RNA sequence: GAAACUGCGAAUGGCUCAUUAAAUCAGUUAUCGUUUAUUUGAUAGUUCCUUUACUACAUGGUAUAACUGUGGUAAUUCUAGAGCUAAUACAUGCUAAUCUCGACCCUUUGGAAGAGAUGUAUUUAUUAGAAAUGUCUUCGGACUCUUUGAUGAUUCAUAAUAACUUUUCGAAUCGCAUGGCCUUGUGCUGGCGAUGGUUCAUUCAAAUUUCUGCCCUAUCAACUUUCGAUGGUAGGAUAGUGGCCUACCAUGGUUUCAACGGGUAACGGGGAAUAAGGGUUCGAUUCCGGAGAGGGAGCCUGAGAAACGGCUACCA
């Protein structure tokens, strides 16, 4: 977890060594709302992610989308593919189209290429990432 | 000359973007303030709106908090020891947030004897490492403020896992 | 120059501050009484 | 633009003011105030194009500078002051008291009221929060911040405000069967009783309203204004009683 | 002297072991100047946040100083207060000195001592002439003004009242920090006469609600064996007054708990003198009579336990040998039934 | 009431369509991601705290314009030296309170011996923010307990503890008028307004931002990444999110569902013409939104500008 120059910690969560009441490091978490069950892996996990929707300083608000994971080769985020049909009126016919959306995935989720993920909008995480995985299936 | 605009950057696809418009004031940036240890020099900066930002060009004293004891004292900042982002800042003793720095231990020590009457005992017990630094006379602290914005260098004394990790890195 | 009008203005300002404080205290007491009624 | 705008084209002005398109090139831009720009009636339009007491802008200015016009019990001298919904306009010289309520057509109507009714107004509770020093307060649709409110008051309820003191005399909860006035959308101006409140988390809530004539319609919660219990409104209603 | 650079210089110039700190040889010449400088800053009226911080900074540098210099700083505070005449005579206040100016002066002195005690705590250097001697005089003035002054001068009566409140608090502070280290045999008689004695009559009537500084003073004497001579003065008036608080109908649970804890300490700390035997009999017999009513008033389980800790104490030293002690102990116990192992052992 | 200082405005209005091909723009979202002059509504008694050796019946030039007078230049909405004088300019700085309990009397319209408590603003750390089914009573009532709010959702609203600050604010301002108490003092008190001021909310707004939608071209098939391209973390900067930039890391991101590159006599839309319907073409042009002020670049002021009927350089 401390695989870096800088120490990873949940901000403003203080662990008083003197009291030493419990072995486990105190961990702060929240529920994201809209009936999205926070997985237990987040509650009893040890990872630290400022962009996680359940333990980080990020809120899910706005559109909620669903897609299929197309790429998962990059650190803590994936690329999903949303497919749809665009309507051409002149020919009165449909046309298959698609768009790639990069989405941040918290380590609390284990996502493979091919599974269906429901993602919620959040504040701009990176240059292209504006969504956060909130449910996997 | 400094701008934060995203239009000059390439698109996600790899396409580049033609100049949509001239640079705007509401998307500006200002020169970094490499705060360094020394006699206090701070000058104000008029920012967007009527607000003001304080720029710390030099500073030598700052308020540091002992969280375990729940106290805060004003102490002299001696020198920068380790900075995670970049090490030439450590070389130049540049002060910024998250920089690990060394502070003199006299005020905390004096408060320790005053409160607990010891250079009761169970409460007076502290970490072995923290006592070792007291014996040294110098304490490792992490700066929690942003000197380039607020003009302060507040921080907190390292403890427990923080202190152990940074000692391993040192 | 020191003139009676300046003294009158100063006295009025002080009286206004006192009256505002008194009115705020009365409002706070009324709200506390209402909560006591509800509980 | 490099700053806030200060002009308004007549074609760009709100439709419901009913401004002649050929009279001129510009329309009165409402100044900042209790009500939003698009949901407000500036005093110049009300005094000139509705009551016809003034024939031109200069006459309206002369009327206002005489301090003959009171808005919610306070004298206003701004020609473009944004009077709005449930606003009380008093003209003592004419012995006239008006309440701004939209008609079935969807326009502000010249509705005369008695002094007793003019002594108060109704405000939709837009927000309830604790201020500094832990003092609770409510913010209404007209920008009034009222401290020490009743705890039972919540968002979307309606508070009866006494103009003289600016305090809460009574309140009406948002609940099924309550009498409701529509202040937005195509159903603007209609009156009906609540039937059901559809709640969608993270989205706009929808309210079903049923008129006296048995017709039903669905409107967003933001356009809803509770005005009393069915058959017993707390304010005199305009002609037609918000039907059709 | 410069206000903008005042606080930074205190850390750099005055901090112990500092690189820019005054050399040990030069301390004697420079420090007297430094004390006068800081004394001037300590007189700033704390009306704003910045001004409060400046006052805190001035008092916070004292631990850096060596104790003789710290004692010098306190002497400067007490120099203006004229106290030699009061203890020079048989502890009588001059009418001329009784003025709002003097009351304002002692108020400033007491506040500085309170701040110094908070920062130094156990390391606070206590001396008769520098600190304690003026301290007792100030509380004497507060009593003298309060009784003698007429109701018309409401402001003067208020200023005297605050001085007594701060003065008593300033006392109870110094007892708790340096009471044991300092030997009070010399000043014990004056302190009782000038502070404790005048208020002894009503002490029960005054402190029913919450513990007061004067009550905290008596408790501190009850706990420490060396200071029992205070409790011996004037036929155990101070001790007798403690139980009159207990004997009162309207004593609350906040005041009740500490006193029985203090009574237990007196009961559990033997002292070799005739007065101690008389005291414990007065402590014990007085406590036993009122205890059943006391139990009803308690609302805390811990407050229940401390009575049992007192009851079990009385059995250990054999006071239960007396029939009256045994009977009243039994009457108190049946109320408790009307910890369990402690009760059983007592039975 | 000329002139001048101060305050505000001059960032609106008007004109044009050069650049711009997921850009602008249309519809639709978000700010739990941030600034907001102004309008509107609320909002600030901190009593005390030693040199009281004391201005608040009110402090300075730490100061100048207009003005007087002596001058330079061919010339400009150019200005130098000397002498003056004001503030809602500039810089300083103060003046016997309220609230908890309340013994004791007294039993209420009660008195109060006494024990206690005391603004804001910035920075950091920490903390809070979740079988009383009885008894009596006058039949009423009393006896013990409760004790934050909101969102779908938060480290939210709010409060508390310890310190911190070249650190702010907490009225040294103005018009009209002369009422009320008396111990008769140029004593005490007092009306209606104007202008300012901290914080919150509202309003006019601004900046980013979610999803979908653009003409021709495949005889443009691979593109982006050395000089940031994709993401991680930490810092800097920003009003703020963010590779926006910096340091170290991984090797990523788009594409035959047409990426990338090329053309466009390409500002987009509401709309206009034609057509029986499908369609095809036009839209600089009365409204909305974007950009520009000969071409690039950078800036002071201010809430708001990369301003051009504002400023500085370079090119012509
Ligand atoms: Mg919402
Ligand atoms: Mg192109
Ligand atoms: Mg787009
Ligand atoms: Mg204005
Ligand atoms: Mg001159
Ligand atoms: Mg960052
Ligand atoms: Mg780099
Ligand atoms: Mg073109
Ligand atoms: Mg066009
Ligand atoms: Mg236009
Ligand atoms: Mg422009
Ligand atoms: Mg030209
Ligand atoms: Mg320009
Ligand atoms: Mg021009
Ligand atoms: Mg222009």
């Amino acid at each position: 977890v401390q695989s870096e120059r800088a120490f990873q910690k949940q901000p403003h969560i203080f662990n008083n060594p003197k009291v030493k009441t419990s072995k486990r490091t105190k961990r702060w978490y929240k529920n994201a709302g809209l009936g999205f069950k926070t997985p237990k892996t987040a509650i009893e996990g040890s990872y630290i992610d400022k962009k996680c929707p359940f333990t980080g300083l990020v809120s899910i608000r706005g559109k909620i989308l669903t897609g299929t994971v197309v790429s998962t080769k990059m650190h803590r985020t994936i690329v999903i593919r949303r497919a749809y049909l665009h309507y051409i009126p002149k020919y009165n016919r449909y046309e298959k189209r698609h768009k790639n959306v990069p989405v941040h995935v918290s380590p609390a989720f284990r996502v493979q290429v091919g599974d269906i993920v429901t993602v919620g909008q959040c504040r701009p995480i990176s240059k292209t990432v504006r969504f956060n995985v909130v449910k996997v299936s | 000359g400094i701008s934060r605009d995203s239009r000059h950057k390439r698109s996600a696809t790899g396409a580049k973007r033609a100049q949509f418009r001239k640079k705007r004031k509401f998307e500006l940036g200002r020169q970094p303030a490499n705060t360094k240890i020394g006699a206090k020099r701070i000058h104000s900066v008029r920012t967007r709106g009527g607000n003001k930002k304080y720029r710390a060009l030099r500073i030598e004293t700052g308020n540091f908090s002992w969280a375990s004891e729940g106290i805060s004292k004003k102490t002299r900042i001696a020198g920068v020891v380790y900075h995670p982002s970049n090490n030439e800042l450590v070389r130049t003793n540049t002060l910024t947030k998250a920089a690990i720095v060394q502070i003199d231990a006299t005020p905390f020590r004096q408060w320790f004897e005053a409160h607990y009457g010891q250079t009761r005992a169970a409460s007076a017990k502290i970490e072995s490492s923290v006592e070792s630094q007291f014996s040294a006379g110098r304490l490792y602290a992490c700066i929690s403020s942003r000197p380039g914005q607020s003009g302060r260098c507040d921080g907190y004394i390292l403890e427990g896992e923080e202190l152990a990790f940074y000692l391993r890195r040192l | 120059l020191v003139t009676p009008q300046r003294l009158q203005r100063k006295r009025h300002q002080r009286a206004l501050k006192v009256r505002n404080a008194q009115a705020q205290r009365e409002a706070a007491a009324e709200y506390a009484q209402l909560l006591a009624k509800r509980l | 633009a490099r700053g806030p705008k200060k002009h308004l084209k007549r074609l760009a002005a709100p439709h419901h003011w009913l401004l002649d398109k050929l009279s001129g090139c510009y329309a009165p831009r409402p100044s900042a105030g209790p009500h939003k720009l698009r949901e407000s009636l500036p005093l110049i339009v009300f005094l000139r194009n509705r009551l016809k007491y003034a024939l031109n802008g200069r006459e309206v200015k002369a009327i206002l500078m005489q301090r003959h016009v009171k808005v919610d019990g306070k004298v206003r001298t701004d020609t473009t002051y944004p009077a709005g919904f449930m606003d009380v306009i008093t003209l003592d010289a004419t012995n006239e008291n008006f309440r701004l309520v939209y008609d079935v057509k969807g326009r502000f109507a010249v509705h005369r009221i008695t002094d007793e009714e003019a002594s108060y107004k109704l405000g939709k509770v837009k927000k309830v929060q604790l201020g500094k020093k832990g003092v609770p307060y409510v913010v209404t649709h007209d920008g009034r911040t009222i401290r020490y409110p009743d705890p039972n008051i919540k968002v979307n309820d309606t508070v009866k405000i006494d103009l003289a003191s600016g305090k809460i005399t009574d309140f009406i909860k948002f609940d099924a069967g309550k009498l409701v006035y529509v202040t937005g959308g195509r159903n603007l101006g209609r009156i009906g009783t609540i039937v059901h409140k559809e709640r969608h988390d993270g989205g706009f809530d929808l309210v079903h309203i049923k008129d006296s004539l048995d017709n039903t319609f669905v409107t967003r919660l933001n356009n809803v204004f509770v005005i009393g219990e069915q058959g017993k409104p707390y304010i005199s209603l305009p002609k037609g009683k918000g039907i059709k | 002297l410069d206000d903008t650079l005042f606080k930074d210089e205190i850390t750099t110039f005055l901090t112990e072991n500092g690189s820019q700190s005054i050399k040990a040889e030069d301390e004697k010449v420079v420090m007297p100047y430094v004390l006068r400088i800081f004394f001037g800053r300590a007189q700033v009226p704390p009306t704003s946040g910045q001004k409060r911080s400046r006052k805190i900074a001035v008092i916070s540098v004292l631990p850096n100083f060596k104790k003789p210099y710290i004692n010098d700083f306190l002497s400067l505070a007490s120099e203006r207060l004229d106290y030699n005449y009061f203890f020079g005579n048989s502890h009588q206040i001059n009418s001329s000195k009784a003025t709002l100016k003097t009351i304002r002066r002692m108020t400033g002195f007491v506040n500085i001592v309170n701040s110094t005690l908070s920062v130094l705590r156990t390391n606070f250097p206590l001396h008769t002439n520098s600190v304690l001697q003026p301290l007792i005089y100030s509380i004497a003035m507060a009593y003298y003004v309060l009784d003698t002054e007429s109701t018309e001068e409401v402001h003067l009566r208020k200023m005297a009242s605050n001085l007594r409140q701060q003065g008593l608090k300033c006392l109870s502070s110094v007892f708790e920090f340096v009471g044991n280290t300092f030997d009070w045999s010399t000043s014990m008689e004056d302190i009782y006469a000038v502070v404790v004695k005048p208020r002894i009559s009503h002490f029960s009537d005054e402190n029913l609600q919450q513990p007061s500084s004067l009550l905290r003073l008596f408790l501190y004497w009850a706990h420490n064996p060396s200071l029992y001579q205070f409790l011996y003065y004037d036929e155990f008036a101070t001790a007798t007054a403690l139980m009159d608080t207990i004997s009162n109908q309207h004593v609350k649970e906040a005041v009740i708990g500490p006193i029985i804890e203090a009574a237990d300490s007196i009961i559990r700390n033997p002292v070799n003198d005739d007065h101690y035997v008389d005291l414990v009999t007065l402590i014990c017999t007085s406590c036993l009579k009122i205890l059943p009513s006391l139990y009803v008033k308690l609302s805390d389980s811990n407050s229940i336990s401390t009575f049992l800790n007192l009851l079990v104490s009385i059995t250990e030293m054999g006071f239960i040998q007396d029939d009256h002690v045994r009977s009243r102990l039994i009457s108190s116990l049946i109320s408790i039934l009307k910890d369990t192992q402690k009760i059983l052992k007592i039975l």
